[PDB]
DNA sequence: CGCGGACGAAGCCATACCATGTGGGCTGTCGCCTGGA
DNA sequence: TCCAGGCGACAGCCCACATGGCATTCCACTTATCACTGGCTTCGTCCGCG
RNA sequence: AUGGACCGCCAGUGAUAAGUGGAAUGCCAUGUGGGCUGUCGAGCCCCACGCACGUGGGG
């Protein structure tokens, strides 16, 4: 229901990032902050038509949106290359590919899953920039959607992110017989 | 018989004492999240403080192995003498097999697996006892699985020793229910009076020497912090405390120092960075004859901000005592000190002078 | 035996130490956002003026294989001796293997993961221990897997050297918890005293060489900015400082120049492009035997505008300061010096002339 | 080794830079709302002042590609020859995969993703660098995907080449790390001493040619302007300005130039509409051996009117400089000169007679 | 917050039946764009910003031209029907829409009169209620009514363009 | 000498890789005065 | 007594911008600690108490 | 007065010590707010004097 919106955004955004800049620039100044903050006055333009008719939907919208827009250039570049994984599953395969720190992002990864809808908002930007600093392939869409049902409960959003962070490294350590 | 405290203090930008992650603890009270600080290391800063003072030194610890085994190499005993010495004090004071322990690391004496709560001058005197007896533990080591010798009486009653933090506080050991000493204070969470989020910091410790081409930190994270206007409260069973340390002067100290030691005092977590001290802008020290009251109800309904919380918290907390005062009538005593002369809080008492002063008159008239 | 120093510092507009997104760190305090300057920001800049003058270069980094490396070059060893010499003298500490290194780079000294912090002598030190064991460091070099050949003992005694900004600020190294140092002085985040919003600044970097005629600009961009009126305050704790030091005289230099430098310093973060460089309009020092007390409470009710925020700021510090002096009597003594001669601050102690002689008359009383 | 600068300047009805939708930049300093000039736009007219008299042209671009090429041509290369040539040129330093680049146009040489900042005989010398492996560059060109080929140590070398504009203001080159020089001068943003709302200047642009059945005109609209009494300073750090010229008498040069164009520029942001060409009312040259000190708190309680704001303003900062000079006590050089002989202003030091005649004496005593 | 609109519902009511009938008190109340409104507007006030976002209002409102004198969306979709239907330039009302949502209290009222006027000057439908209740609304929350006007007015404007076609 | 209280003696134990969709209820208003019904 | 009218005269119109631009690299740490007490069965004897 | 009646899991606890987000930046080039204008009789009561036209005093 709301995936298909999630992934209307990701498609022009994901084009128009890397075919203008206009649009790059108004959203890359509003990763992790409110959607009436007076800074991302200028992102409506772009965002404002795609949200559905609770805050905490327009509130992903906007956050992953400007995610996207604020990553560097190698991971647009990497980006632009050309059931599915939510982001724990992005860090599993940070952390077994690309050698990052398992027990550092097991506490930043349980460190985020225990907070409330705004410190997933406020630790959320940097950790996905970390990620895409490392290139890993992380999907938008059930980003944002995720952090749409991120309001109604902190259990069903969180538990699932855990499990299968973990429930995918052993897959992955298992599978390296 | 119950000296009853309660205060108002407001910590700025700060984290007293992070949870497992680092975050602060917090609460979720009347719906809203409440940064905390725990009832433990309040209870920790105040008894380092009153032992501080009166230097009685209530060492909680496991290592007691280590220590009596030290005792007895400065008193003249080998090495393996003091440490097979040390075992059997503790190995003569459980069942059978003394009590328990854990595996040994390295050749050094082992860690038992529960917290003493002991003075020094009772590890000396259990280094005493072990003294009295040096051919019968030299003999006892000649063995490959030795037993008790020690006279388990004295040495039990020498763990029976009290002392103030251990009168206040309180003791518990499960492998000796006859040296558990019940604790007489009731010491309670702090929890902001209003709802407060965490905040992160950025913070990239950079290293100093320049690399050949680029230049980056040496680290970059984020730790969390929050500010806020904590309410903090605890209870004083005199009647209980007496008991325990037997005198009424000796008690009456103890508590004077107690109520001393809950004010000036403030944690020692993230300090050394964050330089957080400060004291309670408003204390309502009450003697009740019939039971312990606090406060924290007043406090369900967080507050709404963006003016000061000193002042709504100070006049709420009087609103709060005076009509609780109308519908719980008793024939208590009142006072209050406050570092804020703009109100003037009636319900509370007999507005003294200064913290010292309301603490002596307080004890006094107890 | 706590200095205390407070001051209120007036910035214009500007930005001192970013998030990790441009904005100005804030506190939501007293329900009102309030920007801030870290604390590390000050430290830094604080250390880098103190080792400035008493030239004795605290460096922190991570890279000491390679300038350990670089001292062995120095004197005589091939690169590849140099390079496995320093690789030895880290691996030879720790109670593993050596102290966790992890994913070198590519032709140059892996960094350690643990970050250091040492003074130049140690580094050089360090190589002169590596550079009497030559035989030893080219037959390890002769393996594959060498492991350590170096006397940790004096290795490790070198590594605890301690230093003016080591003994005020502290150390911790994981791997050798026995050279862990325990800062001295409390320093405080900087917060404003009165709410303040962010400032967005949209800029532009117009391009030479024009291509259409056009005035299309190279890029365009809004970094933010802030401005306001910060209050700042530190403790120093003589007791621990005097044991760092050891000496009484050495401890005595070393917080004089911690308190000149902390008055004259301000941090070199967007600097270039806005000149925040200011003196505090308020000096507090004090010197009490108890406790150290912060008075960030005072400005927690944020201050509404339209008129200064300099004269109403000192007076309501003097206005705080005055009433919880008379509420937690002390024997302290008090001194400041100001940069308004319109109001009298009485309970501020006695207004000395300047903030050297300030100090200077406070740091013979301590 | 710290040159201080202070000056009052009032600037009439103007608007000197706008924000992004036209209305006049301002600050909230001490509760009130200020009108700002930002610093940008004053050490850009002083670049172009100092670098105009000290012909150094110390060229800020993106398409470097272009010129590069356009020398290329000038000196006997085609033109397929001297675009991939300068592409080499740019594309052979090869940090990452090259230099980063833009997104690439239609047919138009491609911008740098980066903003480069050299002087015009930095291009000359990196086309030369080009003309020097002519049959080289040909030989990539054959390819269909070529790669660096030019010796990037000796072009890297070119980059490093400062200016007088290079080494007041500084550079930065985020994929060449070895070539970015720190600014030695701290130049700051000049808010007014009193608080100004911004006013609403309603204009209408008229069509000289009429029309029966109406005589509406051309255009509508607002342009909102702002005038006000700013307060300016900068800091010169003299060693590391000497540092980075290497010279003394250069560096002396760098300074007095400096000095003279912060006092003798004003912006041309709205300039020829609102002819605002002013000078400032106070000048005051501080030479500080231990810091740099700034006098923006004397302007935190904003200046309530009706009354003038020059005299209040002079005066008012010679208060704060006689008290934080005394607070702050330092073997010091003061010199000072102002449009105003009414008050006496002795804490400021000796009142020289002209700006250039204070600034030479001040220069000279700063060595 | 609807205890607002329904006062500010009578007041435009009542005014627009006053202006059309009334001259003498129409070209009394125009002349601020005050003790006319303390004569008129003051039954319908129960926060001064609130009792300013009635009278100013209110003057707006008789300072309109006669063809759309005599004649819920908010202040967003007001300029989005303007710009798509009556060839308003939408590089200018965005850009106009940014400057006003930017601004503080005092400085929407300092710009709001010029734009609701020439969007007026089309006979565009403002439904004048909320629009009280929104300059009312501007001092509880500054941002979050500026945000519901540019969002809203970029969601019907593109809503309503490919809703064209 | 007579005896309280407390413990200890065992019987017991246990070769033909994948998932979850939810919500809805509270509040009060004017223009005043003269004329005619 | 309540519903209804009224209350000097207070302007009309027309017009509202075009364009161009929105940056890059780098860095992400370590170790030590993780408890017991019991809710079975009867009787005889044993060490300590009076 | 219910496989129920009576009925406490429970007495002890610092999460701790360390840390710059940092270097770079004109928002710009263009504008009439305009044509038109004199500010010159119902009111409520009392009392006084009155040529029954009115005049003045206190509410």
């Amino acid at each position: 229901y709301i995936l298909q919106h999630a992934d209307a955004l990701v498609k022009r955004v994901s084009k128009l990032i890397v075919n203008e800049p206009a649009a790059r620039a108004a959203l890359r100044r509003g990763v992790g902050l409110a959607p009436e903050d007076p800074r991302m006055l200028a992102a409506h333009r772009v965002v404002a038509p795609y949200v559905p008719v609770v805050h905490a939907v327009e509130r992903a919208f906007y956050a992953v949106a400007a995610i996207m827009a604020a990553q560097p250039r190698s991971a647009r570049d990497q980006e632009a290359e050309a059931r599915r994984p939510n982001l724990g599953v992005s860090l599993a395969q940070a952390v077994f590919d690309k050698g990052l720190n398992a027990d550092s992002t097991e506490q930043r990864l349980h460190l985020i899953a225990r907070q409330n809808l705004d410190g997933v908002h406020r630790h959320l930007p940097r950790l996905v920039l970390y990620l895409r600093s490392d290139q890993v392939h992380i999907d938008w869409g059930i980003l944002i959607r995720d952090l749409a049902r991120w309001g109604h409960t902190p259990r069903h959003v969180a538990r699932e992110w855990v499990q299968d962070y973990h429930r995918t490294l052993e897959t992955l350590t298992r599978q390296a017989e | 018989t119950f000296v009853d405290i309660h205060a108002i203090q407001t910590l700025p930008y700060s984290n007293i004492n992070r949870d497992d992650l680092g975050s602060p603890k917090t609460v979720v009270y009347g719906g809203k999240e409440r940064t905390r600080v725990s009832s433990q290391s309040w209870k920790r800063a105040v008894r380092h403080e009153v032992e501080a003072r009166l230097g009685d030194k209530a060492v909680r610890t496991r290592r007691i192995i280590s220590e009596i085994a030290k005792r007895l190499r400065e008193r003249g005993w080998d090495a393996d003498l003091a440490d097979a010495g040390a075992r059997q004090v503790v190995l003569s004071v459980g069942k059978k097999s003394g009590i328990k322990l854990e595996k040994e690391k390295d050749s050094e004496a082992p860690a038992t697996s529960v917290l003493f709560y002991l003075p020094v001058p009772a590890i000396d005197e259990l280094a005493a006892i072990a003294d009295e007896h040096r051919d019968a533990v030299a003999k006892e080591a000649a063995k490959k699985t030795p037993k008790g010798i020690l006279p388990a009486d004295r040495i039990t009653e020498v763990l029976k020793s009290r002392n103030v933090s251990v009168n206040l506080f309180g003791r518990m050991l499960a492998e000796l229910p006859s040296t558990e000493v019940d604790g007489a204070v009731q010491f309670a969470h702090a929890f902001t009076v209003h709802g407060t989020t965490v905040e992160v910091d950025f913070f990239t410790a950079v290293d100093d020497i320049p690399k050949e081409n680029d230049h980056g930190s040496g680290h970059m994270n984020a730790g969390q912090f929050s500010a806020g206007t904590f309410y903090r409260y605890a209870n004083v069973n005199l009647d209980r405390l007496v008991e325990n340390t037997g005198d009424a002067q000796t008690a009456r100290t103890a508590v004077a120092e107690f109520l001393r030691a809950f004010l000036s005092t403030v944690p020692s977590g993230k300090q050394n960075a964050t330089a957080a001290m400060t004291l309670p802008d408003l204390v309502h020290i009450a003697v009740r004859f019939d039971r312990p009251i606090s406060f924290a109800p007043a406090f369900e309904t967080a507050l709404y901000g963006s003016d000061g919380y000193t002042l709504r918290a100070c006049q709420e907390l009087n609103n709060y005592a005076e009509r609780l005062r109308e519908v719980w009538p008793d024939d208590a005593i009142r006072g209050y000190a406050t570092v804020e002369n703009k109100t003037d809080l009636a319900a509370l008492g007999e507005r003294y002078d200064s913290y010292p002063a309301l603490i002596d008159a307080m004890v006094a008239a107890a």
